[PDB]
Parts: C-alpha cells; structure tokens; sequence
C-alpha cells in the first residue's frame, strides 16, 4: 500500500496531523528511495522533507517512524555532498546520536549506517559528527566480552561506520578520537567475519596513511602481526587493504619497518609480487622500495628471504607502473647497499630486464634506471670488475639503448654520456 | 564511500 507512491502524496501525508499517515508516507519515502535505479533525492529534498524525516528520529513512542525516518535520511545522505549536507543541516546528527541508545537494534543500525554516510562525505562532516559526540555510543554497542554475540550485519555497519571516522586527511582524524577507536578497531581485525575484517583493515590503512606519529600510534597498539597474518588472507577483499597499511607503516621510520619485518612480512611478499591482481602487484612492488631503502641489515632480510628473484621478475613481466616501482625498488637497494648485495643483484639476473626498461618513453624510470646503473658501476669498480659488468651491459644491447639516450631530459642524456664516457 | 540500504 506504500508502493510507487507520488511526492506529493508522500508530503501530504507527512503533512498531516496523524502520525500513522504520516509513518504511511515516511515508509513510501523510503521505498521510493530504497528502489534499485534513479532513487528520487532531489525531489525529496526540494519538497521539504528532511525537516519532518529528523523530527520523526525523535519520536520515541513510534519506533516504526523512526526507523523509516533514519533509512529514509540514511538513502538521502547516501548521495552527493550537496545531499549528505541537506541531511546535515535538518539537525540530523543530534537525532542520529540518540538515536544509538534505541532499545531497537534495528533503528539503532540505521543510525549507525546514517553517521557512516555523513562521516563519509568528508573530514568536516567526519569531524562534526565526533564534535556531535558520536564515538562514546558507537564504542558503547561494541562493549561486550564476544564480539560472535552480536548481529553479523550490525557489527558490519559499526565496522564500516567506525572505519568512515577514521578516514580522510586534510584535516586527519582527530588524534584523541583515534586514540578513544583504536582499542576497539584492534578487536575487529582478530574477528572471524571476513567484511568486519576487510573494513578493520581499510581502517588502519587510513590511520597509517600520514605522519610517522601517526603510524606509531597504531604500531604500538600490535597490530603489525595479525595484519601480516591477514596478508596471507585467501580474500583479495582482506589483503589489498592489509597490504596498503603494511605499506603505509613503511613509510615511516626504520624502527617502523623493523617491526613488519619481524612480524614476518617478507615471507608473503613472494606470493604478492606474484598475485594474479595488478594493484596487488603494484603496491607490493612499492612496499619492497620502501623496504630497499631502509637499512643494509633490511636490504639483508629482503636478499635471505629471496625477494631479489621476484623482483627481476617484476621487471621483467608486468604492467609497466609495477615495473617503475620495480626500477624504485632496485635504485633504492643500489643507493644504501654493501656491494655484496649490489653484486647478488646482479647475479639474480637485474642487468637484462632494467635495461630493456630503458627503451621506455618515462623520463622519469629512464632518469632511476641509470642512477641504478652508476650505483652498480660503483660497486664494480670497488672490485675492479667494471669491464665484465660493460661487457654483460654490451651483449644485453644496453649500451646501444644508453648511447640513444638523444633525450629531451637533459640530466638523463647527461647521466648518460657520464656512463658512456666513465665505463664504456 | 556513502551505502545506499535498497530493497
Ligand atoms: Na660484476
């Protein structure tokens, strides 16, 4: 009876001192706006609706008005800035934040759901619904000694909705309300459920993506450790974000790098350099260049856990992007290594795959493929084997590739003639 | 990310 009805009905219901006809059409409201193509927002809003929607969150004695009100305003903040602030500005936040403390857990996910979608929109909407005082309630639903009691979708939502709070930059979240989640976020990355796990990883992957204060925060909370074990996750849904924190706490300090090293990271990444998902890839080959450019005890793990192998692999095969944060990876290895790890480079067979990089167009891998070239160089000349790597160099075709390095970028045609000139 | 709940 609440089906395909028209806004105007819809509002002259709401319009109405009934509050049964007025659940009638805030239930129609929400199924026009719940359909599967072209949901109506704009029409909703330009009839002047989210004011009565978000005084119906308040109605306590009619639950049922509640609940189409929240999921009604939930579909309404789903959409564009310009809805989300519709939303916003009908007084929605207060509504939603009593609305965590419903005795009905139906209408209390769907306050949940809302927060997520107003938090998403932005940092000034994320940061004005933890000013509102969301988090306290949030965390407050999530306070039980087994985390398997609650209702699979409702842990999924508060796993998302807390996630959306821990996102953004510019401003980042802030430090006392990722302080006041953190807790909370560690004990949904040890959950069986395998989307409460992905959300918990995108979580830390937003909190590491910043400042090394940042990162040490969440690497003294221990969670290095269970995001190694969920890189090895059979699910390309739990490890493309586990991956994209391993990465980001690489970023930092070498005490930072030390710790998903001990944690036992190296030991997946043969598999992630290999993984059938290019981005997988990628980001792996750009953890391993943040991991070549630590210490030479560092660069000693990446050479015992026999990473070097499938890094020549990467450069040898895969999509070109890949292949520039293979070219990173080596320059940054041949930058702060000891020659016995630049002469295991070579050995593993990096000379063919780097030079054939350098008939690319990228001025830029061209310009870090020879700053690998002069390291190696480098470190042939400290054994007086120069020769041999010009000779290795000659029969790939390299040398003819650094002599046509005629270039519009003046420090590679340099760096090129410098190398032509000193070794060949 | 915003979710639409449908159906
Ligand atoms: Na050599």
């Amino acid at each position: 009876g609440t089906v395909n009805w028209s806004v105007e009905d819809i509002v002259k219901g709401i319009n109405s001192n009934n509050l049964e006809s007025q659940l009638q059409a805030t239930q129609a409201a929400r199924k026009l706006l719940s359909r599967e193509k072209q949901p109506p927002i704009d029409n909703i809003i330009r009839a002047g609706l989210i004011p009565k929607f978000v005084s119906f969150l308040g109605k306590t004695d009619c639950s049922p008005i509640q609940f189409e009100s929240a999921w009604a305003l939930t579909n309404i903040a789903s959409g564009t800035s310009e809805q989300t602030k519709a939303v916003v500005d009908g007084g929605a936040i207060p509504a939603f934040i009593s609305l965590l403390a419903s005795p009905h857990a139906h209408i209390s996910e769907q306050a949940v759901w809302a927060l997520g979608n107003i938090a998403g929109d932005g940092s000034a909407f994320r940061d004005l619904v933890i000013k509102h005082g969301a988090i306290d309630p949030l965390l407050a639903l999530l306070a039980v000694p087994d985390l398997s009691t609650l209702a699979c979708g409702y842990l999924r939502n508060l796993t998302w909705t807390l996630s959306n709070l821990c996102r953004n930059k510019n401003p980042a979240p802030p430090l006392d309300a990722v302080e006041q989640i953190l807790p909370t976020l560690v004990r949904l990355l040890h959950h069986n459920d395998p989307e409460v796990l992905a959300d918990s990883c995108w979580a830390i992957s937003y909190l590491t993506d910043g400042p090394n204060e940042r990162i040490e925060m969440v690497v003294k909370k221990g969670v290095v450790p269970q995001l190694v074990k969920l890189l090895g996750a059979t699910e390309l849904p739990i490890v493309t974000p586990a991956l994209r924190a391993i990465g980001n706490i690489v970023t930092g300090t070498d005490e930072q790098t030390q710790k998903v090293i001990d944690a036992g990271a190296l030991a997946v990444f043969p598999s992630l350099l290999t993984n059938p998902k290019t981005n997988i890839q990628k980001e792996a080959t750009w953890t391993m260049s943040n991991i070549t450019a630590g210490r030479q005890d560092q660069i000693q793990q990446v050479v015992n856990h026999g990473l070097v192998p499938f890094l020549v692999g990467v450069l040898s095969k895969a999509d070109f992007k890949t292949q520039k944060e293979a070219a990173w990876a080596i320059t940054n290895y041949t930058s702060g290594g000891t020659v016995e790890q630049i002469v295991y480079l070579v050995h593993c067979g990096i000379i063919e795959p780097l030079m054939n990089l350098l008939s690319a167009k990228d001025t830029k891998i061209i310009q870090v493929i020879l700053d690998a070239i002069s390291n190696i160089f480098q470190a042939a000349e400290k054994l007086g084997e120069t020769e041999k790597l010009s000779i290795m160099i000659e029969e790939c075709g390299g040398l003819d590739k650094i002599e046509a390095l005629r270039h519009e970028n003046e420090s590679v045609y340099k760096a090129s003639l410098n190398l032509i000139e000193k070794y060949f | 990310r915003k979710r639409r709940r449908v159906a």
